[PDB]
């Protein structure tokens, strides 16, 4: 019926499309997410949104997830979507690995996500993904990466970014710390604590880190324990 | 905006 | 808001109505019918200096006695070209004959007001574009005009575009029954000469004919220069 | 599955929904082209950050090995037409054993848009692209291509923001001494889009396929 | 036939609307409780009529039950999908679904109604009790398809009010017997006989409605 | 704004669109069923709206099986569609089962096809009221009637169409149970000039069939020469 | 035979806290030995192997489609899979193809990731499961390989003794087998270590 | 019937190919090419039923040079063998199997070079050398009886002119030019035919 | 009881988390302006409902709202007259099918219980309407004997020692719930409607422990009822 | 394969061999040929060994979603009817053949059900290449209304038959007794057959190794 049909894949009269506008102001609402590329690896910072006292904390991680050997990602947005969005990854991350015998390159997992986002735009009369994601890995072409997608299924490659609440701000705060191919992990760690600071209105409780590593020819994926997150304290002394 | 270029 | 397929309180079919009247956005296209055969020309409008003339197609080969002139919305006109020339191929194997012009134009027809919104993703439109097809069959030399509605009919002297209804009024003054080719080709010049925006010259306007004798001829620019010279 | 009716004729035989995807076009970044005597050039605006990688990035994509393109508007969509563009050019020497003409590759483009102008359930494509490359007898060519599916041949152009200014610029610009080496066709891409403007370029020469040039090469020119 | 467009949408704002209408409907119910004790979970909730003839306190599995807040009959949908996911789990398998995963699979059915074309979200959310690997589990899923581990909560009318008492008055180490107890206890501050309340518990040996002979018991406490 | 659609309901639960629909039938001339002894007859008022028209243009009266006749009121085309879905359920019947289906079935049968068109914004709702009737000895004589919404009831007299109300109170004179078909196609054609506005419209033909022991369980016209004596008595009755 | 085309042997072992897998290198098309290094055991996690005989495309097809299924499933459950576990996602994955099945027979060996308990089981071509406490066989030498599992296997041995005792049994089943050998590998399986070795083989 | 070989040196792989389209009793071509160029640095060598043979291999080059546009760099020689490997397999209980034999040559950066076999059936080995065809059956052995794993690309070429100097005494098919590759980090050199 | 959009038009929910659509499905049921009551003990189960025959020209014997769903399955349908012959239908089916798939007879509650979840489904689904009746079940169960079930609009259902439906719905749960069988439904039904029956005014089906079969009451049996309670 | 129902005055009992062959060789000499269908029905499997297994497990599971629906024990006639209706839509392409026995609340019930898809209801059946000579037992010593011990002997008697008699069958006997109070799955509860002592003994390095690698874990 075309009169109940709110025609969520139309440009408007400016060339613009309200729904993906709509989603991305979903997102700046979402909790805090920032990722920054190193010389030796890349993290990502999350805010928890649970912050409850009566939470249950089951799984390892509750904004990070692992796509596949060598690639992690976080969400910014409507949770339920990230959860579609997120399995769909790990299945385009299993399907090359089936085809090829190697693992998928980053960035060809980020552009095979980010045409299922597009689809949802321009056909079919549906609402868009509510998600914006930070996707973290390494690949034998172009080493440790970061990337970012939002509801349109643009991507764009970072050495740091930042997506959800007060991300402009954070975004400022990179621009003027990151000193470009002279950031190690530890000196990345600080920044992220150091904007996390800023942009959250900080407790060990409150976020959670992940960093991605090479070891022995392999990479490591590891969410920092509650002790490892004296960070916070090695900080507060500057 | 930041979909466009 | 309403569907696609909505009659208005008069009986007619809005889109279609729509569809007309894209037609006035189009540059003028002319054909004459003469017994020496049929003459074809449109207007290329050009909108900037720095763009190739020649890429402007608004008169294209059918087969080889059959060409067609268009107005309206060209990208619209593209599909409806290529079902006419896969159709004359169609019928040339099964038959092993020349299709008629009239034949053609009917078969092209076929496909305005097949539009609507009940699959999956067929024509959500009309196509905004008009055609003039002139060709030589059995019948002699033949000019027919179809618009958006499918609606399509055997003219003598016809001019489609934004300049159709002057144009027309120059044509039914010009035009004779028994009035050479040469005379036709002329005579469409001199009129798109004053129906048209810009000063016409030899890379500004595109002409082609079909004779009983000769194959679909498109006018090199050497041969336009010759025309206009007078 | 859906099928409503996006793209219909309004009133005056307009085609909103197309127009609409022209305002896209817009809203993107500057794409300047300049067909040369024996190279095509095109230049494009960036806005970028600092924190960026600019190789992700890109407004200026290889097609096939004789053909690239630029695009402006709607950076998803383009993604998807330049794929699309991509899988023909394989289909076409699979089929024909030969390379795709500029010319083919832009008449595909252009009728896949016109498609998503006619067709239930979906919107246009609300990018227009410019297409250069050679063909087989060494001729230098560039085609645009916009959300309608119309397309033409150019000696110069220019799409996106203030694409109306850079145009009447090239007009101005556009002679025999402006195009007379390979220096001064690039200084004519980037003069362009100085007259709006951080800037990508790309150059073709003939059978010696797409080299972009670097940030240090490019300050050298302004 | 069938709507192919979304009835679900964004607001200028970012939010679903809907959605938020769902969970109005959710608060809007009867009121449940969830507790998780450190040797089992326990499940309550409020309720002519043949009390014995419908539940809303169910079994998924040996191992795993369910109650919710909201649209009796939205849940009955779940209810049916859960059981079914289930079993295709199990024969896949050969293995108990873990609680986890069962949710997993649960609150992805509840994001498809938020999506997919002609149809409104559900207006439940679930609770979903569980034991695998020697440990309890205490799961609520929203309309939205989102999904959290409790140590207790509340959902329904007075949830608010429910969810502070729980915080005041549940410790780590308190054992089955003891959280049923309190459970009961929650449902009295916005209400009592064996007929009007259903209570289900979790443990080693799976899960059970109780008894409305052992709910008499509990509430002579 | 609550009338747009079959699938929705109004505040007070009514829906609109089958009740328009009813409205269609409303301004349909009369055709009537009558129920007697040893079978069951039909009359239609059918306006003559040109003199161009041929005399038998535009029945009301339909064989929809070789023992079940059909009389409708409303918009014609939604009619004969109706009389095409109950033909084609008659006949499936017989090949299902292998023998002729039951009147009290088929109208079942029929009245839920109606009723699937009540429930959705996709179609609308049949702007036409039928009758079915029909003779067996096993049976017996039966007339059943079914109206937009898709309800079904067996009447021993029935009417549709504009002068419903007036000619029910005439058929309600009747002891239709204990009279002979001969007998009713007289009082058929008697009540139909009753119920006639002959200052509104002018011009009808009058459209008789029947089904009964005298027809051997076959629905078929009424014999001219048996239709002309009916007129002329209703002609005369009428003063 | 189709199972005999390509040739092949596989055997599993039960110990003391440890496990074994076996398998033949040679890679032929009929008489033809096309290569002597051929892999039919493959890592299923950290103490799991999986080890299959049969058609070479099949049993190649079988480890990337299982790899990928597993991949999945430890992915969404965030836990390694347990043996018992493997079995099933196995004989799911034969039975689809019930009707055009896979010609290739596994062989399981592991530990429980958590309790590490030993496990062996092997599967048909159509994936019906069966669990023992001894040994597992599959190839196309089954038979001398059951002589020689039948005669050497005792319980509750030693990762040195059961390492013997498969190596002896493989040895001496394909050389009786004229399309199985060209080499022996051998994985032990135990708590806090595996050990791969290649065995000294005729290689004709 | 077609004759396939590849060896595999340090730093290269070297490949040959018969050169004869055959038709019963006829040869029809005796410049035939079997090889395919996937890449700069793969070469995929093809034979089997007519028709078969080129659909599959055009298929896959198409598939590999898409990929390369796509992504702006090329597919490693394994992940090609693997990608071919899948297409066969999944075609082998379809409506539509290829009944091809196919060697892959190529050279990576960081793996260096590498020979890969695969039959019909879609059986994948990587091999030092390997051979398809009847003319495999008597050259096999002369390959395993010379080869080392450092063989020179001088030695090699010698090695393979030793392999079909035995096809022109004891095959009993008229096989008498071939076709010679080598690929290295610098690419696909075309050698001399190996003609008689 | 607040509005936004088209949640009084579709099933959506308003601001406040209500159905409006299926709140109107209940008012549908009250515009057939008839009741119906059904009591259990346990020996029995009944079922007691209006017979209005207005118009004389009916022929009564096919006005009844009691239909057989099986053999030992009887029930009344409230409402809307052909929504709920549809609804009549759909149990039927469901009944055979399971008695095929599964050997034995379908029991009442799960019957209640599928005809509901089907219910449920227009509730969430915009494109159709619920059904505007209510439906009443009665059986022998072998092990819980007698039982009494309805479903509504919204999906719900539920088993009852009594139950009622339709206009008296209300002032028939008031006189239930301060008794707590065939003459309880009649007194029941006569005090909420003030009437006092005539045979031909009411219809009763039965089933019993010892006659589990479905009956419907003739004409002479309700009489020796009224003239009992009398 | 031999397995065997019978019906006793209180109930069923339900027996199998233990012995799966690849063509004529042992694969698995202690094989559980009685399978769970609900706590009350179980079924014995011959045939196809993948083709029963999966059969068995899948009508479990349908069972389970039933009577989580109905609240209400299952009965054997349902397990019947979904097994023989999935079976004939296979036209004997799923070769299960079952002995399917239960007690529910219409009391004890045993059925034999064939690949093609046919069903007996029956006191007393067999299946299995053993099927004969347990069937020989059953017509020899069978009588209606049995105690419980004289059943479970019958039945362990009728499979001995098959498993000394019968290439197909071997190793122990499996019974499985249901009342309307108990279940027993006894397993074993008979092992007829024992292999001997072995009468000659079977060191480290008398294998030669030709490559070692040590992976270290956790
Ligand atoms: C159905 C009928 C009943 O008593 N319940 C519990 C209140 C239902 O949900
Ligand atoms: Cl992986
Ligand atoms: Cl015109
Ligand atoms: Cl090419
Ligand atoms: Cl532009
Ligand atoms: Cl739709
Ligand atoms: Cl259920
Ligand atoms: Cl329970
Ligand atoms: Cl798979
Ligand atoms: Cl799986
Ligand atoms: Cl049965
Ligand atoms: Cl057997
Ligand atoms: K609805
Ligand atoms: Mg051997
Ligand atoms: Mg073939
Ligand atoms: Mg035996």
């Amino acid at each position: 019926s075309r009169r109940y049909d709110s025609r969520t894949t139309i440009f408007s009269p400016e060339g613009r499309l309200y729904q993906v506008e709509y989603a991305m102001e979903a997102i700046g609402h979402a909790g805090t997410c920032l990722g920054i590329l190193a010389n030796d690896g890349v993290l990502l910072a999350a805010e928890r949104r649970n912050i409850h006292k009566l939470l249950d904390e089951v799984f390892f991680s509750e904004k990070i997830y692992k796509l596949n050997e060598d690639m992690a990602c976080s969400v910014a947005g409507i949770t339920s979507d990230a959860n579609v969005l997120t399995n769909e990854l790990r299945l385009i991350a299993q399907r090359y690995l089936l085809q090829y015998q190697e693992p998928i390159p980053c960035e060809q997992l980020v552009t095979a996500l980010c045409d299922i986002k597009q689809a949802y735009t321009q056909f079919g009369g549906k609402r868009p993904f509510g998600v914006s994601l930070l996707y973290i890995g390494w690949d034998k072409h172009y080493g440790f990466q970061l990337y970012q997608s939002d509801p349109s299924g643009n991507y764009g490659g970072w050495k740091a970014t930042c997506i959800g609440n007060n991300s402009a701000a954070a975004v400022s705060m990179l621009k003027q710390d990151y000193k470009e191919g002279e950031m190690t992990l530890k000196s990345a760690l600080a920044l992220a604590i150091k904007v996390l600071n800023k942009t959250m209105d900080l407790s060990a409780e409150k976020v959670e880190i992940a960093t991605l590593t090479r070891e022995n020819g392999k990479t490591v994926i590891r969410v920092l324990k509650q002790k490892e997150v004296q960070l916070i304290k090695k900080h507060e002394e500057e | 905006r930041s979909y466009y270029s | 808001d309403r569907g696609v397929n909505t009659f208005s309180p008069e009986g007619r079919l809005f889109q279609v109505e729509y569809a007309i009247e894209a037609i006035k956005l189009g540059s003028t296209a002319i054909g004459i019918q003469t017994s020496e055969g049929v003459c074809l020309a449109v207007e290329k409008r050009i909108t900037s200096p720095l763009m190739e003339p020649s890429s402007i197609e608004k008169i294209v080969e059918i087969d080889a006695h059959i060409g067609c002139a268009m107005s309206g919305l060209i990208a619209d006109a593209k599909t409806l070209i290529d079902k006419a020339r896969v159709e004359t191929q169609n019928h040339w194997f099964t038959y092993n004959e020349t299709m008629t012009v009239e034949s053609v134009t009917q078969a092209v027809s076929n496909l305005a007001l097949q539009f609507g919104e009940e699959d999956p993703g067929a024509m959500s439109r009309p196509f905004g574009v008009a055609l003039l097809f002139g060709g030589v069959d059995e019948k002699g030399p033949q000019l027919f005009h179809m618009d958006p509605s499918g609606t399509f009919v055997q003219c003598d002297a016809r001019a489609i575009g934004s300049a159709s209804e002057g144009a027309q009024s120059s044509l039914q003054e010009v035009y004779h029954k028994s009035m050479t080719l040469k005379e036709a080709i002329k005579s469409s010049l001199i009129i798109l000469k004053q129906v048209m925006e810009e000063k016409l010259n030899a890379t500004n306007i595109e002409l082609a004919t079909v004779q009983p004798g000769q194959n679909f001829h498109m006018f090199t620019k050497e041969e336009l220069e010759e025309v206009i010279k007078d | 599955s859906y099928d409503r009716a996006i793209t219909v004729f309004s009133p005056d035989g307009h085609l909103f929904q197309v127009e609409y995807a022209q305002e896209a076009v817009k809203k993107g970044s500057t794409a300047v082209g300049v067909r040369g005597r024996d190279i095509v050039v095109l230049g494009v605006e960036k806005k970028v950050a600092k924190l960026q990688d600019e190789r992700t990035v890109r407004k200026i994509c290889a097609l096939d090995d004789n053909v690239c393109m630029a695009f402006a508007g709607l950076t998803a969509d383009a993604r998807i037409v330049i794929n699309r563009a991509r899988v023909e050019c394989q289909s076409h020497r699979l089929t024909v054993e030969d390379p795709v003409t500029v010319e083919y590759i832009t008449r595909y483009i252009a009728s896949l848009k016109q498609r998503y102008t006619q067709s239930n359930g979906r919107r246009p494509f609300g990018i227009s692209a410019l297409i250069v490359g050679f063909d087989f007898d060494g001729t230098p060519r560039l085609y645009q291509t916009d959300p309608s599916g119309t397309y033409h041949a150019w000696k110069a152009n220019a799409i996106g923001r203030g694409a109306k200014s850079v145009r009447e610029f090239l007009e101005k610009n556009y002679t025999d001494e402006a195009i007379e080496t390979d220096d001064l066709t690039i200084k004519l891409v980037i003069k362009a889009l100085l007259e709006v403007v951080n800037i990508e370029l790309a150059v073709m020469r003939r059978d010696q396929s797409l080299k972009i040039l670097n940030p240090e090469e490019i300050e050298k020119y302004v | 036939r069938g709507y192919s467009f979304s009835l679900t949408t964004f607001s200028p704002s970012g939010k679903l609307v809907q959605i938020e209408y769902a969970l109005a409907a959710v608060a809007g119910g009867a009121p449940s409780v969830g507790i998780k004790a450190a040797n089992g979970v326990v499940l309550a909730t409020e309720k002519l009529y043949d009390e014995r003839s419908v539940h809303k306190v169910e079994p998924i599995t040996k191992h795993i039950g369910l109650v919710y807040s909201g649209m009796g009959p939205d849940y009955r949908v779940l209810v049916h999908r859960a059981r079914k996911l289930a079993q295709q789990y199990y024969l896949v398998y050969q293995e108990p679904i873990p609680t986890a995963q069962l949710v997993q699979r649960v609150a992805s059915v509840m994001q498809e109604y938020t999506q997919s074309g002609g149809v409104r979200p559900f207006g439940v959310s679930l609770l979903i009790c569980g034991w695998n690997e020697g440990r309890p589990y205490l799961f609520q899923s929203d309309p939205s398809g989102a999904y959290f581990a409790w140590k207790a909560t509340a959902m329904g009318k007075n949830y608010v009010n429910g969810k502070t008492f729980l915080e005041k008055r549940y410790n780590e180490d308190l054992e089955l017997e003891d959280a049923i107890h309190t459970a009961i206890l929650t449902l009295k501050e916005s209400f009592m006989t064996e007929d009007n309340i259903e209570v289900g518990i979790c443990n080693e040996a799976g899960f059970r409605r109780l008894t409305p002979t052992e709910v008499k018991d509990y509430l002579a406490a | 704004g609550y009338d747009l659609s079959a699938s929705t309901f109004s505040p007070d639960g009514r829906v609109f669109q089958v009740e328009y629909a009813m409205k269609a039938v409303e301004n349909s001339s009369t055709a009537i069923g009558i129920r007697c002894k040893d079978g069951v007859v039909f009359g239609v008022e059918k306006l003559v709206l040109s003199k161009l028209y041929e005399e038998g243009s535009n029945k009301r009266l339909f064989n929809v099986d070789r023992h079940v006749g059909m009389a409708v009121a409303g918009l014609l085309a939604d009619a004969r569609s109706l009389a095409d879905i109950a033909r084609e359920e008659a006949s499936n019947f017989r090949s299902n089962f292998g023998y002729n289906i039951p009147l009290k079935h088929l109208a079942d049968r029929v009245a839920m096809y109606v009723h699937a068109y009540t429930l959705y914004s996709a179609v609308r709702p049949f702007g036409c009221s039928f009758m079915l009737g029909s003779y067996s000895v096993n049976d017996g004589a039966q007339l059943y009637m079914i109206d937009p919404s898709g309800v079904s009831y067996g009447y021993w007299g029935c009417a549709i169409g504009k002068a419903r109300q007036a000619a029910k109170t005439e058929i309600e004179k009747l002891q239709m149970k204990e009279m002979t078909c001969r007998d009713i196609v007289k009082e058929v054609a008697k009540i139909i000039y009753i119920v006639h506005d002959e200052v509104k419209d002018k011009a009808f033909e009058l459209e008789l069939s029947w089904v009964g022991e005298l027809t051997n369980g076959r629905h078929e016209i009424v014999p001219k020469d048996i239709r002309e004596e009916a007129e002329k008595y209703a002609k005369e009755s009428l003063k | 035979s189709i199972m005999s085309y390509n040739g092949g042997a596989v055997m599993a072992m039960k110990g003391k806290n440890c496990v074994a897998i076996a398998a033949d290198r040679r890679f032929g098309i009929q008489a033809q030995m096309v290569t002597t290094d051929f892999q039919k055991i493959f890592p299923m996690g950290d103490r799991l192997y999986i080890g299959l005989a049969g058609l070479a495309t099949d049993v190649q097809t079988v480890a990337q489609r299982l790899k990928f299924r597993l991949n999945l499933y430890e992915l969404k459950e965030g836990r390694q899979i347990k043996p018992y576990t493997l079995m099933s996602m196995v004989a799911n994955l034969l039975y689809e193809k019930r009707f055009g099945p896979y010609y290739t027979e596994p062989v399981i060996a592991g530990l429980d990731p958590k309790t590490f308990k030993p496990f062996i089981c092997s599967l048909d071509l159509i994936g019906c499961p069966m669990v023992t406490d001894d040994f597992v066989v599959s190839g196309t030498c089954a038979e001398q390989m059951y002589g020689m599992c039948e005669s050497l296997w005792e319980p509750n041995m030693d990762p040195d003794h059961l390492f013997e005792t498969i190596s002896q049994a493989m040895l001496n089943a394909v050389d009786r087998d004229a399309v199985s050998g060209m080499g022996v590998i051998v994985h032990i399986i135990e708590k806090d270590k595996i050990t791969t070795r290649t065995l000294k083989a005729r290689m004709d | 019937m077609e004759y396939l070989i590849g060896i595999q040196g340090p730093d290269y792989v070297l490949v040959a190919s018969d050169r004869v389209a055959a038709s019963n009793i006829v040869q029809m071509k005796d410049d035939h090419d079997k090889m395919f160029k996937m890449s700069e640095k793969i070469l995929l060598l093809c034979v089997g039923e007519a028709g078969d043979t080129v659909q599959f291999a055009e298929y896959i080059q198409k598939n590999v040079q898409l990929y390369k546009m796509r992504n702006g760099y090329e597919l490693s020689p394994t992940a090609a063998a693997n990608f071919t490997r899948r297409n066969l397999a999944d075609c082998l209980r379809s409506r539509t199997p290829y009944h091809v034999n196919l060697l892959l040559a190529g050279y990576d950066e960081h793996e260096g070079p590498a020979l890969y076999y695969m039959d019909y059936l879609a059986a994948l080995a990587k091999a030092p050398f390997a051979a398809h065809g009847y003319g495999a059956f008597l050259t096999l052995s002369i390959l395993d009886r010379y080869y080392t794993p450092t063989i020179s690309r001088e030695r090699a070429v010698e090695l393979l002119r030793k392999c079909l100097e035995e096809l022109q005494k004891r095959f009993i098919l008229n096989l008498p030019t071939f076709s010679v590759r080598i690929i290295d980090k610098n690419g696909i050199h075309d050698l001399d035919n190996i003609s008689f | 009881g607040s509005s936004a959009g088209f949640d009084r038009h579709i099933t959506i929910f308003s601001p406040e988390g209500r159905l409006y659509q299926v709140e109107y499905a209940f008012k549908a049921i009250n515009q057939g302006g008839l009741t119906s009551v059904a009591v259990r003990g346990k020996d029995c189960a009944v079922i007691v409902t209006q017979k209005k025959v207005p118009d004389k020209l009916l022929d009564s014997s096919t006005v009844t709202h009691l239909f057989k769903i099986t053999e030992n399955i009887g029930c009344v349908m409230t409402g809307m007259t052909a929504d709920s012959r549809s609804q009549v239908q759909r149990a039927r089916y469901e009944a055979a099918n399971w008695k095929y798939k599964y050997g034995y007879e379908i029991p009442v509650d799960m019957l209640c219980k599928r005809i509901a979840d089907i219910s449920q489904v227009y509730t969430q689904n915009a494109e159709m309407r619920p059904l505007g009746c209510c439906m009443i079940l009665i059986g022998i169960d072998e092990e819980q004997g007698p039982q009494v079930y309805k479903c509504d609009p919204a999906g719900y259902y539920c088993g009852f020692k009594a139950t009622a439906a339709g206009v008296k719905q209300t002032e028939s749960t008031s006189f239930l719930e301060k008794k707590v069988t065939v003459e309880t439904a009649i007194t029941c039904l006569s005090t909420v409607l003030s009437i006092d029956f005539k045979p031909s005014e009411i219809e009763v089906g039965v089933v019993t422990v010892e006659n589990p079969k479905f009956r419907i009451l003739t004409e002479a049996e309700i009489d020796a009822h009224l003239v009992a309670l009398a | 394969t031999t397995i065997a129902g019978v019906v006793y005055k209180d109930g069923i009992v339900l027996g199998a061999d233990t012995r799966a062959t690849e063509g004529m060789v042992v694969a698995d000499k202690n094989c559980s040929k009685i399978h769970f269908i609900s706590p009350n029905i179980y079924c014995c499997g011959a045939g196809t060994a993948a083709d029963t297994d999966m059969t068995t497990q899948l009508i479990s599971s349908n069972l389970e979603l039933h009577s989580l629906s109905t609240g209400r024990l299952p009965r054997v006639v349902t397990a019947n009817r979904m097994l023989k209706q999935m079976l004939f839509r296979y036209q004997g392409y799923i070769g299960a053949a079952l002995v399917l026995g239960g007690v529910d609340v219409t009391g004890p019930h045993l059925y034999s059900i064939y690949p093609h898809g046919s069903t007996d209801k029956l006191p007393y059946v067999t299946m299995g290449s053993g099927s004969l000579a347990a069937m020989a037992v059953f017509e020899d010593k069978f009588r209606p209304d049995m105690e419980e011990e004289e059943a479970k002997n019958l039945v362990s008697e009728a499979i001995a038959a098959g498993i000394f008699n019968d290439l197909g069958s071997g190793s122990n006997i499996d019974l499985c007794v249901i009342s309307k109070n108990k279940l027993d799955f006894l397993r074993p509860y008979t092992v007829p057959n024992k292999k001997g002592t072995r009468l000659g003994r079977y060191e480290k390095g008398t294998t030669a190794v030709l490559t070692e690698k040590i992976t270290p874990l956790e």
